[PDB]
């Protein structure tokens, strides 16, 4: 039906906002972005990064092994003997 | 799923199965005509 | 009313979905992945019907055909390597959207989730024939191995695999088949699309605090058209990136030779969007097995509804499954690996500890771990 | 006093609806060359004689 | 009611030729 | 299951974004093809359109283009009276079809180099560190005389006779034709033509490159000044009472 | 037999709190729930000014959202203040449809 | 009405008769060629190659 | 001429030295002990890969 | 509503335009056409979809093509002609629908 | 609209192309001839409103 | 032609092979072909 006089009921919430043209675009983004930026990479990074970890530590054993024992033609049995 | 089980159905199920039974049927006459089985055909 | 433009025509109030809807506030950036996905399907088609402007789909001429269209045509190359790529896009897209399904709970929408299901898988159909359409060592192999997968099925099987093949191998009939549902099916895609939308539009788009915005509701004309604007930005970045600067970068398959039927490149494989298909076919010794755990990778997604097992849609105030969460991302990461490595010990073992992981993943640890943190929270 | 550069062009051409679209459709066309023209030196720039623009000397005309 | 409660500052926010209170906003809004 | 030798970054004048092809290698490659290789691999896509690409004339390419016709000429595709003259005719088929051309190389089959830096993983490092890369057969290793043994071969044998060696060819410049040095100009003239959309894409990828990051940056400011409202937008609760 | 490792568990609630969105937010645990048809019947039987306080929370919640900063270090919901304001409008509104499942089933 | 519901029944009857074969066709069409189908199984030849090496 | 110079240099560096030693015991083992299973190849693909490494980068400057 | 299939799924309802709707009672055979037309259209498809699942785009073959559709593939021979039909039925069928349009102020839409 | 100066090759395979393309396009533009005719509904011999008999 | 001539698959199978045996794939290019084969198509009088 209709989607904007139907959503629901809200009573008592004052907003005030302000024009495009009286205001900037962009608000000290250096200085709130370092600081936003790492106060939630650092909330992320270890619920995130970890398995990242783990798959290139699996990455680099699992190529190194697999090199080796094929390029160490003689790795599973010697020569000598 | 436990909602769904109850001792009071039993009858639906036993009315659907004739129905379903009965549609279970119509598949293997409408699977048998594309299938062609050669035993099907000889029965 | 009257000259309300918009409810004038019934038509285009049909249009105000873009416009007028309400759409939440708050917004991560992951949002932007549906519309993309849309502009990818939209872009797509419009490179397929110019590059089917000048392909043949025949044994003979395939090869030269797409050959001949990166040659002599005027402005045939960029179109198809950016068909190319483009599909790249489409599928790195397509997996972002799944992602925010997951991670959010946006698949509480169960009959939104299951078009959605549907909507990947058919995407998934379309790419698995269009790279078989240039006939090249790659995709010749690709088709075999895979349509031969279906031989599997112990009764029918073997009759089927021949029906879909249109004969004992893959020559001429199934390549004009190929041609043919590659056409075709886009175009139902998008009805499976705008359906998807409707269902969709009754009852708006989820956030990240994983509560309902209606409380805070915002134009999407006003904001979310140039947000849109702007993920195309990028999005075409990438694409132009990729298809500019690498053509062939990710695009793994360097067989750009003809296909020749006694001839195989040991090592076979699907392209990106299709290696973790590849892999968890691997881990299971035997075949049908394989087939089974194949389609279950895929298919299992529509469990994840009945899984659920938290008080809060979003996992965005649950640690524990945000860990799990990055984890099967990774752990899928993992399985792409896997893909492009011979099929030896090495990554044998490996996939197969991963195809674990991904079905406990998504099957027993974050349904557990749901709980748990409701018990945390009192709940 | 007199308008900053914005408010002279904005009283000019963005006021009315018509004038900023065609500013635009003039914009786009001006700057395409431009770009173009830039854009193009630059990366012949990098590319010095590596390019068959360097190259068609050698043989041309005897 | 309305009247009672003071609008949150945007000085922050407002630009800084929107910025003072003794500017004229007629002047700075068609810069601005 | 052997380890396979992997072709080194070889410094090119293109490996870089901006950079492009030096035709005058493309130009050199050409001959060595064309002398060197034409005998037993064939580059069907390949027309005689150098011109522009190759900065070889029309007159030039026309010329290249005409004693090619008249040696090799459509005698060998099926038209009987053919002879000098045409340009729309793709590089000549050094057997009749791929059948015989196994013959000529007991077996195996000279692959169409048309795509061969594309087509083979690995790009033209690999076809050149496989041309220039010929080395000894390793202690206690057996070797058919056709199966030369090359350090960056798959499975370790290849069916290659020399296929480059010092002074195989003379250019017109007078660029002192070394194994490698011709390598260099060999691989080019593939890469340019395993690729000729890459060679233009890579300038249109410069001035894509600009036009996106100028776009990019007009669109943050100009989507944070639509989105800027409900941002700057404090709400205070009031209390009903 | 709980007494060091549900000691710990309480130790850990506040942990997982504080690990948990919400707490960070400022917004009330309760207030997170998925809003299916259950909640939405708890919901509704919300008093005003439980109820309104949800609105506003929310409203500040997705605003903080759309803009990307958290609120300040000193306004934040604190594990210890665990309103659990729903669960029991919550609980009834499954109770009676548990029931109702009952009596229907038999 | 039982000869209501049987002139019904009837009708289906010759639609579904007509639609097998109907949908047989079509299947049987994307299904197989007696193009392809006329090489299958068919295979000969022997003592022109080396008694030796494989073709 | 240019491309056989290089590859030399290339096998003259401490690193192109060090490693060869693998190669020249993998040799006389293997000759000497013919019969063996042994694969000189597999020792040869450790040195080719740091001859060539090195070749390239040089070997660039000096052709056409 | 409860268990009113029809307006349960949105999609469900989106579909009672086919049961429910208000059809006028008069009205003559010439209706039929706009269904029909549609039917056409389905027919098409599904013909071309499998005709171009054999067809080739080639002067040289397309030619052939036709003509192996139409002889060694199974019941492609009526397929094809199905096809070629079909489409002056679509068209007979068309000119049915503009006619009754014209006749009865139905272009008053 | 040719691609060349006749009918060739090039001719051939874009009507191929379009004929496969405009019937799915076609269809949407079906379906949305239908909504707008789902507004007023259809017309009688007898050329009056049939709300009356419906 | 086999049942669509009553021909039989013998009966054809030896009308088609003098076929092969006299204009045979020579004339398609088939260097060593002969008597035998029966997807082979009616042989084109004239080379092209
Ligand atoms: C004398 C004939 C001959 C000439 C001249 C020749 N090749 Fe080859 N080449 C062959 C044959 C035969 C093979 C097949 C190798 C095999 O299958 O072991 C081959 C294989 C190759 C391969 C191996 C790719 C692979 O992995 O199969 C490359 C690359 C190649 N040729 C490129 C070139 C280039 C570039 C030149 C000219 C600079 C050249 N060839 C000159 C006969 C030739
Ligand atoms: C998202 C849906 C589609 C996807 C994923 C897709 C993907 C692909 C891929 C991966 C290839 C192989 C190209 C290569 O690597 O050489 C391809 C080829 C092709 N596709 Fe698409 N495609 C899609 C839609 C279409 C459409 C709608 C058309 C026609 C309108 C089309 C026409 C073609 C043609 C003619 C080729 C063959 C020539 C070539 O290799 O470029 N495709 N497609
Ligand atoms: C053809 C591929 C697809 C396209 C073009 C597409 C497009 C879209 C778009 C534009 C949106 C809105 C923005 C957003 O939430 O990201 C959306 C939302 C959604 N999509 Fe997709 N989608 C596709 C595939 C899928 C798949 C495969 C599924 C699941 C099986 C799916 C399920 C959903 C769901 C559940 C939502 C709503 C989430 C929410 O906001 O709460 N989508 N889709
Ligand atoms: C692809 C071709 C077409 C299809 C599939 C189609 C479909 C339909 C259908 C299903 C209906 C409702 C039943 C009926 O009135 O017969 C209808 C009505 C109508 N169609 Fe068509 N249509 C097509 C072409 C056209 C054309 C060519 C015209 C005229 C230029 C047209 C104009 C109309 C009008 C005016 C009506 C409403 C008449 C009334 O019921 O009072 N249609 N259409």
């Amino acid at each position: 039906g209709r989607q904007f006089g139907h959503l629901t009921r809200v009573r008592h919430v004052i907003t005030y906002s302000l024009s495009p043209f009286e205001q900037r675009a962009f608000p000290h983004y250096f200085s709130k972005g370092i600081p936003n930026v790492l106060r939630r990479t650092r909330a992320c990074i270890l619920r995130v990064a970890p398995p990242f970890v783990a798959f290139y530590l699996v990455y680099t054993w699992g190529t190194q092994e697999f090199e080796k024992s094929k390029r160490k033609n003689p790795a599973a049995y010697e020569n000598d003997r | 799923l436990t909602r769904f089980l109850g001792p009071r159905y039993r009858q639906l199920a036993r009315n659907w199965v004739p129905t379903a039974s009965l549609w279970g049927a119509v598949g293997a006459v409408g699977l048998v005509w594309a299938t062609d089985w050669r035993l099907i055909l000889d029965w | 009313m009257t000259n309300i433009r918009k409810s004038h025509p019934l038509m285009k109030i049909v249009n105000n979905a873009f416009i007028d809807l309400p759409a939440p506030s708050n917004i991560s950036s992951w949002w932007n992945f549906g519309s993309l996905l849309g502009i990818c399907l939209i872009l797509q088609i419009l490179t397929g019907l110019f590059l089917a402007m000048h392909y043949t789909s025949d044994t003979t001429t395939a090869f030269s055909s797409v050959t001949h269209i990166c040659r002599d045509v005027n402005y045939g190359w960029i179109i198809r390597y950016m068909h190319a790529n483009g599909a790249s896009m489409f599928f790195i897209c397509l997996y972002m959207h799944v992602g925010r399904g997951l991670y959010y709970g946006s698949y509480t929408f169960l009959e939104t989730w299951n078009i959605g299901v549907i909507l990947l898988l058919t995407v998934m159909a379309t790419a698995f024939m269009g790279y078989v359409l240039p006939w090249g060592q790659m995709s010749f192999w690709g088709a075999t191995v895979i349509t031969n997968l279906l031989s599997a099925i112990p009764y029918i099987g073997t009759n089927l695999v021949e029906w879909i093949w249109g004969g004992f191998s893959v020559d001429k009939a199934t390549l004009t088949r190929f041609f043919a549902f590659h056409f075709i099916l886009p175009f139902i895609i998008m009805a499976i699309a705008m359906v998807h939308l409707l269902f969709l539009h009754e009852t708006g788009s989820n956030n990240p605090t994983g509560i309902s915005s209606d409380v805070d509701k915002i134009p999407f004309h006003p904001y979310y058209t140039i947000k849109d604007i702007l993920g195309a930005l990028l999005l075409i970045l990438a694409l132009m990136l990729l298809v500019l600067f690498a053509p062939d970068l990710l695009g793994d398959p360097d067989n750009y030779t003809p296909a020749n039927p006694l001839n195989t490149p040991p090592h076979i494989k699907p392209e990106w969007y299709f290696l973790f298909a590849y892999a968890i076919l691997r881990s299971i010794p035997n075949k049908l097995g394989g087939v089974l755990a194949l389609a279950f990778s895929i298919l299992i997604l529509a469990l994840i509804p009945l899984l659920h097992t938290s008080k809060q849609r979003s996992m965005m105030f649950r640690p524990l499954s945000q860990c799990l969460f990055w984890a099967l991302v990774a752990d899928l990461l993992t399985l792409t690996w896997i893909g492009g490595q011979p099929v030896e010990h090495p990554y044998i073992t490996i996939g197969q500890l991963a195809s674990v992981l991904y079905f406990l993943l998504i099957l027993v640890l974050m349904p557990t771990a749901g709980t748990i943190e409701n018990k945390l929270l009192k709940w | 006093v007199a308008p900053t550069l914005t408010a002279r062009l904005y009283s000019l051409l963005f006021r009315r609806t018509s004038t900023f679209a065609l500013t635009i459709v003039v914009g786009a066309l001006f700057f395409e060359r431009a770009f173009d023209q830039g854009a193009d030196a630059i990366y012949e720039h990098i590319n010095e004689g590596k390019l068959w623009k360097h190259i068609k000397h050698k043989y041309e005309n005897k | 009611s309305h009247t009672d409660i003071k609008v949150p500052d945007f000085s922050d926010y407002r630009r800084p030729e929107v910025l003072d209170s003794t500017k004229s906003s007629k002047e700075s809004s068609e810069a601005r | 299951s052997d380890l396979e030798l992997h072709p080194p970054s070889y410094p090119w004048s293109h490996r870089g974004l901006l950079s492009s092809l030096d035709h005058t290698s493309i130009r050199r490659g050409f001959q060595v093809y064309k002398q060197v290789c034409s005998s037993c691999h064939s580059m069907d896509y390949v027309a005689y359109r150098h011109l522009v690409g190759v900065c070889y004339t029309e007159d030039e390419a026309k010329a290249l283009a005409e004693e090619v016709e008249v040696q090799d000429g459509p005698n060998e595709d099926g038209e009987m009276f053919m002879r000098p003259g045409k340009l729309s005719d793709y590089f000549p088929k050094p057997y009749p079809n791929p059948e015989a051309a196994r013959a000529a190389n007991n077996g195996a089959l000279p692959p169409d180099l048309s795509y061969i830096v594309r087509a083979r993983h690995g790009g033209e490092d690999y076809v050149f560190s496989l041309l220039t890369g010929y080395c000894e057969p390793p202690t206690g290793v057996s070797l058919r005389e056709g199966l030369y043994f090359n350090p960056y071969f798959p499975g370790q044998a290849i069916g290659m006779a020399p296929p480059i060696y010092n002074e195989v060819l003379e250019f017109d410049d007078g660029t002192p034709a070394t194994m490698s040095q011709v390598a260099k100009d060999v691989c080019t003239f593939l890469r340019w033509a395993a690729e000729p959309e890459h060679d233009h894409r890579k300038r249109m990828g410069l001035k894509m490159l600009l036009m996106m990051g100028l776009l990019l940056p007009l669109v943050y400011a100009m989507k944070r000044h639509k989105w800027s409202v409900l941002k700057s937008r404090k709400l205070a609760y009031r209390p009903p009472k | 037999a709980v007494s060091a490792s549900s000691r710990w568990l309480e130790g850990i609630r506040k942990w997982y709190y504080n690990a948990a969105g919400f707490n960070k937010l400022g917004l009330m645990r309760d207030d997170t729930i998925h809003e299916n048809d259950d909640v939405k019947e708890a919901i509704r039987r919300l008093p005003e000014n439980l109820y309104d306080d949800r609105v506003f929370r929310i409203k500040r919640a997705l605003d903080l959202s759309m803009r990307q900063q958290i609120l300040p270090k000193e306004q934040w919901t604190k594990y210890e203040e665990d309103k659990s304001y729903l669960e029991p409008y919550l609980k009834e509104v499954i109770r009676e449809r548990k029931e109702r499942e009952e009596w229907a089933k038999k | 009405k039982g000869f209501s519901y049987l002139v019904t029944a009837t009708t289906t009857v010759g639609v579904a008769y007509a639609a097998k074969n109907v949908v047989s066709q079509f299947v049987s069409s994307m299904s197989a060629s007696a193009d392809v189908l006329a090489m299958s199984k068919i295979e000969i030849k022997l003592s022109d190659i080396p008694e030796g090496k494989n073709m | 001429d240019p491309l056989t110079t290089v590859r030399e240099q290339c096998e003259q560096l401490e690193k192109c030295v060090k490693a060869r030693e693998r190669l020249e015991l993998c040799d006389e083992r293997v000759s000497s002990r013919s019969q063996t299973e042994e694969d000189c190849t597999e020792e040869l693909l450790d040195f080719l890969h740091a001859r060539d490494h090195c070749v390239a980068h040089k070997l660039f400057n000096s052709l056409k």
